[PDB]
């Protein structure tokens, strides 16, 4: 375990990091020519259409993220067994092995089906 | 040791579908359901609990009914997507877990596990199927959020998430209400009834069969563990049955009318919750499952997308046995002697009167008498003049299933003192 | 704030911008190959501060017109100049770009200074890699306020600072 | 933090500010060293200019960085445009204080580390996820779908391998039994250099760090030469500087974490010096990694997804289950040493076919 | 996604515009769009002397120029019947293969760098530097060399050319074998 | 306590108001991520330390990441298209939101509990034996639920 | 106790969202908010009643992830070819 003071120290860490980041952004913003132009503000690639008018992006990234949320839940379940391992013995090992095998069946299903799609 | 059978078949099939044709996967699913049903029966009178998983007569009866519904609805599903079978398996297992525990949180996990594959099975991709799936999923997640805050306030009124705790005053009543919201939504009780007509109308007919049988069965299995106060029960019954019958009077399509009718029938089943007899409700749900699976198997033989009431007409001339079984089903759901619906209805009303709720019972009886209008307008329509209608007279599969359902209905209606002796511990 | 408004700060930032010249090539013709050769292991413009090479124009201060500028490209390259951060510099590399060169015809821009404000001109065909380094050092001392013309005038630090874009 | 004290809040703030400005100076001079090391790799030589050793060139670079017209592009989200670099930098700086640079009190009195949380790897994991957050958010806010697609590739790949990081980190937790880095380092003090026990998982950790923009997917992407990357291509003066800064801090954070976790975080069997061994192992990993930067090709993000998803992660979880059996039964501690040595001999002999 | 791969971006060498019809990660079809380098050799050559055009011929393919030099010279010779000395033909094939080595070096360097690793660009290009110096010996120019003539080559080789050639010819086999 | 507790609660409720009020889907999701950070801090304040770290990792780090991936694949940020507004439902909706809290407020009003327990920090060290054990059945049910969810989503998208 | 009242208020806010929102995804977000409010109530009552509510909320996280995955698949399938995600755009099924 660890004392709660470390977490207020963590809050202080975040405070310093955020303060320095905002300071750097102020330095960047205040020191500059500031001559806005119409084409300068235009996104990119010579008049219009870097990508332009395109249909919705591939669902492949949705599947990537969904796979990831499910397997991160898997890992969040695997860690409490990782800390207390010798105490849970073969019973806990067997439970974690069956759980892992269920979600590995899910992985093997999505793999033999694949997502190149 | 039945849940192990279900899990083994599901997990193995998940991969075997890559090497097995969807038909072979269908045979495998059917074998698994029949084996699970047989394992349940051989354990009749052998309650078995390992963890929060606890098998009593309720688990046994309701999971038997759910397995029956799953077998029947799998018989019709012939799509070449083995997934379209896998999901069914899940729901069964899921519903099993729903009736097999008192743990509120495992109850939530079981609810989600049995409900999610239904959302995906409802996709014939017909534009109405998408709308149905969307309403279903959104309202179901809303009800799951309510049920979860109810389990939380239950944990607040008592140190455990298991039902039966002593219970506080306002906080325990409030937790009970937040659980009852989700449970009545799942059981299609009003004023949580809105989703049922749209979902039954949109989903493919055999899936609606599976739903209207097994989902309601497992929902009442979970309700029986709750000690719902009489005021909430009376309000639910009144509103549900009234709206069910009345809105069914206005229905022009068979599936929507049958969904409102099932809302009314959940209202009726909500009477046995007065005592939680688990014998009255087990009997009622046995008869209801048989009759409704029969009716929806016929409707699937007519049309999976949508069936108007006129399509039912001329059915006797088309197929005599089918018209006869449809008449049997309409009357049994009307709860008319000498059919078993009368015995289930009476048992629920006897539980209600034993609890001492009279006016509610009278209003239920008046609404049931009103129901006879459309119950006959459906049952008697079989004999009418055949109009233009698609008719697929099934394989011997669905014929035999419908015949067995009607035969069991009449057999247990005529001599109910056959199985009713064994609905308790199982002598 | 434009690198100005303090006697020490403007010399400091001129030092910084001069040794922080980030060349953004716009490779057009055989001039561009002699610029790419100014990156190999004999003569690398990778010391004075020009190692990194950001293809994006939002990220580089020196724009090197290396090759013949055909008219069909004139607006596109043009917009890359408009889409650059303001402290930006433009070099015209080679004969075809600086003047019309030998291709004195219908197709080629006869001075790239037409579409973009050119800082330094560097003749040659192609200008020797060491000559391109000479021009970037020329531009280095130009942005330091250390550059004078033949007529005695001092040249301002940034060309493209004096133009009404439109 | 069972046996370790807690510095005052003012001392924590002082150490934090010092670590942050040191990371600044470190990433500037490590940009110099990478430039020169890549130069030496390709027989050209680097900037013997503004230095002599170049050590005044980052000053000129920073001087360019500000004054460079930090531009707010039209068709961009007014708020996220400025906010996303801040996210990427904030959640990149931290997660470096936990790294122990010495035994307790070896900061000349108070604490080698900043914070020594009981659950460290989880904190690392969360703040590693928030970097991908900043990446794909800046990609979206830019208002350019071209750069958006690159942000999506970046996010997908980084997320997949970031998932693999959990199964990589599982294995040593079984042995040490704590989620604080100091207990793990002390375990490597006692039994010795945990990678000897868990070299394969170490591998899937190492390669995982390659996917975090370090190199060899290299279809992260950078805007160059492919479907342009996200999280840049629209930022000019300081925000672009913050993007590059956070990416390099993440690089050095992995280069520092790799020896801390599996190999010998400073804690040497010989000379037991607090800071010097850790910085030198950082230097070793950095030099090997720049060797990779110079010496190896791209992966195209499809084979990258295949290799991460189908190869690295199942292997990591297999090793985790093996180690879990071994630890719960606790039979020897030798079995893991033997199995990792054998596995390394296997994954070695298959190379020179 | 009808994606507009602009000219020169993203880092598409050889200024060229692409319309990548693209759904997902595949490539449905790339519609190329060229002309951003139209200078008009075919038009300007109609207004320049035959000898002057030898200054216009290398500038089209600026990497392998001596093949253009040879083609133009041979065509005009066949057109008016010139007699090529044998040593002129020997030197012409020497310069042709040498500029071919330099062109191929640049092609493989740009390819490997464009996708892959940035390192192998330098080494090959380093050897290219060596080759370029040879031309400076004889032509005084890196490329765009005006050395060929209607009869043969402009003037004779210096004494110092061949030994540098031998140096490079002996170091090159190991080098090409290393790239391979 | 109350010094920073008031801050955390005010930020929690303000973020909820944003996530339900803002029409920028991206900004709503970002207000919910801020809510998740505030809530992980609250969790740690409640001696649940592992749960706060997973709340950041899974909920914010993973779930709303996929939410954002979906709404970025399908733009949907300007949600007000195909309105059918039902303007009068906007105040009426809030009415129900009032009641759904008030009765909860009634069930929790005048409710005082023994909030004195030495949880020793919600570390996984003690949750391991509870998870694998008394919860192992619920754990395996959850795992099957997730595996089935993967299969469901796969078969649900599955263009073929 | 302020924590439990705040959890109830966040549940109420999610209700307000589910009712007010026009988009499916924002409704799902309000539902997630309701879930997190539930989790906060569970953690408080675990602090009161002995730590079981923590594992409870963990399983709740996993259930939430399952339903999020499946629901987002649904949202994809229904509004891939279709226009604006507005939930009022589908009124085919009428009483
Ligand atoms: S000036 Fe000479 S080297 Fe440059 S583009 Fe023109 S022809 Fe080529």
């Amino acid at each position: 375990m660890a004392p709660i003071q470390e977490y207020v120290g963590t809050l202080i860490y975040v405070g310093v990091a955020l303060f320095i980041g905002v300071a750097a952004l102020l330095v960047g913003a205040l020191l500059g020519p500031k001559k806005p132009g119409r084409a300068k503000l235009m996104p990119y690639e010579s008049g219009n259409d870097p990508a332009g008018e395109v249909k919705r992006f591939p669902v492949h990234f949705y599947v990537v993220a969904m796979l990831f949320i499910l397997f991160d839940v898997e890992v969040a379940f695997l860690w409490p067994y990782a800390v207390s391992a010798g105490g849970l013995g073969l019973y806990g090992f067997l439970g974690v092995l069956a759980f892992t095998l269920l979600l590995f069946v899910g992985f093997l299903y999505e793999w033999w089906k694949g997502v190149m799609r | 040791m039945t849940l192990a059978i279900l899990a083994v078949f599901s997990v193995a099939l998940t991969l075997l579908g890559f090497v097995l044709p969807p038909q072979g996967v269908k045979r495998a699913t059917l074998l698994g359901l029949a084996l699970a049903l047989a394992s349940l029966l051989l354990t009749w009178g052998k309650p078995f609990a390992f963890g929060p998983y606890a098998v009593d007569g309720v688990s046994q009866v309701f999971t038997l009914l759910a397995l029956l519904g799953a077998l029947w609805t799998v018989g019709l599903v012939r799509s070449g997507r083995f997934e379209f079978y896998l999901l069914v398996l899940y729901a069964a297992l899921g519903m099993h877990l729903l009736a097999s525990t008192r743990h509120l949180l495992l109850m939530l996990v079981a609810l989600e596990a049995l409900s999610l594959p239904l959302y995906a099975l409802a996709t014939w991709r017909r534009g109405q199927g998408l709308e149905a799936a969307l309403k279903y999923f959104l309202l179901g997640a809303l009800a799951a959020a309510f049920f979860l805050y109810g389990a939380a306030l239950f944990y607040g009124a008592t140190g455990s998430l298991v039902l039966g705790a002593p219970g506080e005053g306002p906080l325990y009543a409030l937790a009970l209400g937040l659980l009852l919201v989700g449970l009545g939504f799942k059981a299609a009780l009003a004023p949580f009834h809105f989703w049922t007509p749209d979902v039954y109308q949109g989903s493919p007919t055999p899936v609606v069969l599976f739903m209207a049988t097994s989902v309601k069965a497992a929902a009442f299995a979970a309700l029986l563990r709750v000690a719902a106060p009489p005021e909430a029960l009376a309000l639910l019954v009144a509103l549900s049955v009234v709206v069910g019958n009345l809105a069914a009077l206005a229905q022009k399509e068979a599936k929507r009318l049958l969904a409102y009718s099932s809302i009314a029938h959940a209202g009726y089943m909500a009477l046995a919750l007065y005592t939680g007899n688990a014998q009255a409700l087990g009997f009622y749900l046995l008869t209801y499952v048989l009759a409704t699976g029969l009716a929806f198997a016929v409707l699937s033989q007519i049309s999976p997308d949508r069936v108007p009431l006129e399509a039912l007409r001329g059915l006797y001339r088309k197929d005599p046995l089918l018209g006869l079984a449809f008449l049997v089903a309409m009357l049994s759901l009307l709860g008319l002697p000498p059919l078993a619906g009368f015995w289930g209805k009476y048992l629920a009303f006897a539980e209600a009167a034993r609890a001492g709720a009279w006016g509610v019972l009278v209003l239920a009886l008046v609404t049931s008498a009103v129901s006879a209008y459309y119950y006959l307008g459906l049952g008697l329509a079989v004999f009418a003049r055949p109009e233009e209608t698609p008719f697929r007279p099934g394989p011997p599969w669905a014929r035999a299933a419908v015949v067995a359902a009607g035969v069991l209905l009449l057999a247990l209606g005529l001599l109910p003192g056959l199985v009713l002796p064994a609905l308790a511990a199982g002598g | 704030r434009e690198g100005i408004l303090f006697t020490t700060l403007e010399k400091l930032v001129a030092w910084g911008r001069s040794n922080s010249l980030w060349p953004a090539t716009f490779g057009l013709a055989c001039c561009a190959i002699e610029m790419m050769a100014s990156t190999d292991a004999r003569n690398d413009l990778a010391r004075f501060g020009s190692e990194v090479f950001r293809a994006s124009p939002r990220q580089a201060d020196v724009m090197i017109v290396a090759g013949r500028l055909s008219k069909k490209m004139a607006p596109v390259m043009r917009r890359v100049w408009e889409q650059m951060p303001d402290p930006k510099w433009v070099i015209s590399m080679g004969a075809c770009a600086s003047s019309g060169g030998m291709f004195n015809n219908y197709a080629i821009v006869q001075n790239v200074d037409s579409v973009v404000p050119v800082d330094v001109y560097v003749p040659g065909c192609p200008p020797r890699p060491e000559a391109l380094i000479y021009a970037v050092m020329q531009l280095q001392k130009k942005v330091r306020g250390q550059a004078y013309n033949e007529r005695g005038e001092r040249l301002p630090p940034v060309a493209a600072w004096k133009r009404t874009r439109g | 933090t069972w046996s370790y004290p807690v510095d005052p809040y003012w001392m924590v703030a002082l150490k934090a500010l010092l670590v942050v400005v040191g990371l600044l100076t470190a990433f500037a001079f490590m940009t110099l060293i990478e430039r020169r090391l890549l130069a030496r790799f390709q027989v050209r030589m680097g900037p013997n200019r503004v230095g002599p050793f170049g050590l005044l060139q980052p000053l000129a670079d920073a001087i360019k960085s500000i004054f460079k017209e930090d531009i707010v592009v039209a068709q961009a989200d007014r708020f996220l445009f400025v906010l996303a670099p801040l996210i990427s930098v904030v959640f990149a700086l931290l997660a470096f204080g936990l790294i122990p640079f010495g035994p307790p009190g070896s900061f000349f009195g108070y604490q080698p580390w900043v914070i020594n949380l009981d659950l460290g790897i989880l904190y690392l994991f969360a703040v590693s996820e928030l970097a991908v957050y900043g990446i794909f958010l800046s990609g979206w806010a830019s208002g350019s779908k071209y750069s958006l697609l690159g942000s999506l590739r970046s996010s997908a790949s980084l997320i997949s391998y970031e998932l693999g990081l959990g199964l990589a980190l599982l294995a040593p937790v079984l042995l040490v039994g704590s989620l604080n880095l100091n207990d793990i380092v002390n375990w490597q003090k006692e039994h010795g250099w945990l990678f000897l026990y868990a070299f394969p998982a170490f591998l899937v950790y190492l390669i995982a760090s390659m996917a975090e923009a370090a190199r060899t997917p290299f279809d992260l992407p950078e805007a160059e030469q492919e479907l342009v990357g996200g999280y840049h291509t629209e930022y000019s003066s300081i925000k672009w500087a913050l993007f590059q800064m956070a990416e390099y801090i993440h690089f050095i954070t992995a280069s520092a974490l790799i020896p801390t976790l599996f190999l010998g975080g400073w804690t040497m069997p010989v000379l037991e010096v607090p800071y010097l061994w850790m910085f030198l192992k950082i230097a070793f990993f950095l030099f090997f990694f720049i060797w990779i930067r110079a010496t190896w090709f791209r992966l195209r993000y499809d084979q990258l997804l295949r290799f991460g998803w189908g190869f690295l992660f199942p292997l990591a979880l297999l090793w985790f289950l093996v180690t879990a059996l071994v630890v719960a039964l606790d039979l020897p501690r030798t079995y893991l040493l033997y199995l990792s040595a054998l596995s390394f001999l296997v994954l070695l002999g298959a190379v020179l076919y | 996604m009808t994606l507009n791969v602009g000219p020169q971006h993203p880092s598409t060498h050889g200024v060229l515009r692409l319309m990548v019809t693209l759904s997902g990660e595949e490539v449905l079809e790339v519609v190329p769009h060229i002309g951003y380098l139209h200078t008009g050799f075919e038009k300007t050559m109609e207004h320049r002397t035959y000898l002057q055009n030898i200054t216009y011929t290398p500038r089209m393919d600026y990497l392998h120029s001596f093949a253009h030099d040879l083609a133009y010279a041979l065509a005009v010779e066949k057109l008016l019947g010139a007699v090529v000395p044998p040593r002129a033909e020997t030197i012409r094939v020497i310069l042709n293969e040498l500029s071919r080595l330099a062109s191929h070096l640049v092609f493989l360097g740009t390819g490997l760098l464009d996708l892959g690793a940035l390192t192998p660009f330098f080494y090959a290009f380093r050897e290219r530097e060596t080759i370029l110096d040879l031309f400076e010996w004889v032509t005084g120019q890196r490329f765009h060399h005006n050395y060929i003539r209607i009869g043969g080559v402009k003037e004779d080789l210096p004494e110092e050319f061949v030994p540098e050639l031998k140096k490079l010819l002996e170091v090159l086999p190991h080098r090409i074998d290393e790239y391979e | 306590m109350s010094l920073l507790e008031g801050l955390a609660l005010f930020l929690l409720l303000l973020s909820g108001v944003l996530v339900v009020t803002l029409r920028n889907a991206i900004h709503a999701a970002l207000a919910l991520i801020l809510n998740f950070l505030v809530l992980a801090g609250v969790y740690v304040a409640l001696d649940a330390r592992f749960l706060g770290f997973i709340q950041v990792i899974v909920y914010a780090g993973a779930i709303v990441v996929l939410f954002l991936f979906v709404i970025m694949l399908l733009f949907a940020a300007q949600g007000e298209i195909g309105f059918d507004p039902l303007v009068r439902s906007r105040p009426l909706a809030a009415l129900l939101a009032l009641g759904v809290a008030g009765i909860l407020a009634a069930g929790l009003w005048g409710l005082d509990l023994a909030f004195t327990q030495d949880l020793k920090g919600g570390l996984p060290q003690a949750l391991g034996p509870l998870l694998y054990g008394d919860w192992l059945f619920v754990l395996l049910a959850v795992g099957f639920l997730l595996m089935a969810a993967t299969v469901v989503a796969v078969a649900l998208v599955e263009p073929g | 106790m302020s924590y439990l009242l705040t959890s109830a208020l966040l549940f109420a806010l999610g209700v307000y969202g589910v009712l007010t929102r026009r988009t499916a995804i924002l409704v799902f977000l309000s539902i997630e908010l309701m879930l997190n409010a539930a989790n906060l109530s569970l953690v408080g009552f675990a602090r009161a009643y002995g730590l079981d509510g923590q594992v409870a909320a963990l399983m709740v996280i996993a259930v939430a992830a399952a339903e999020v995955a499946v629901g987002l698949g649904l949202i994809v399938a229904i509004f891939r070819h279709r226009e604006s995600t507005a939930v009022d755009d589908l009124s085919e099924l009428r009483g």
